[PDB]
């Protein structure tokens, strides 16, 4: 998932609390 | 789980929902109908 143009690029990878170790970086609920 | 099914979280957590029902209660108990129509 991504945000817009001035709000430039920066993406979410949509896990059910499963870790970011599969992929600044911020683990999220 | 192998099947591509997912369950996304709600935007407001149960903690945030309980803070809204708390604000609705505290407005109702201290200020009557007034907080529905203006300042409390
Ligand atoms: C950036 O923000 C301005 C605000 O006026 C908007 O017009 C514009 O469409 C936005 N995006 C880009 C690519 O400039
Ligand atoms: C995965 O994330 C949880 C918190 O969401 C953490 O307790 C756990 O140690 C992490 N495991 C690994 C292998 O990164």
């Amino acid at each position: 998932i991504t945000p817009g143009t001035n709000t430039s690029n920066q993406v979410a990878v949509l896990y059910q609390g499963v870790n970011c170790t599969e992929v600044n970086v911020f683990q999220t609920r | 789980k192998f099947n591509g099914l997912t369950v996304l979280p709600p935007l407001l957590t149960d903690e945030m929902i309980a803070q809204y029902t708390s604000a609705l209660l505290a407005g109702t108990i201290t200020s009557g109908w007034t907080f529905g129509a203006g300042a409390a």
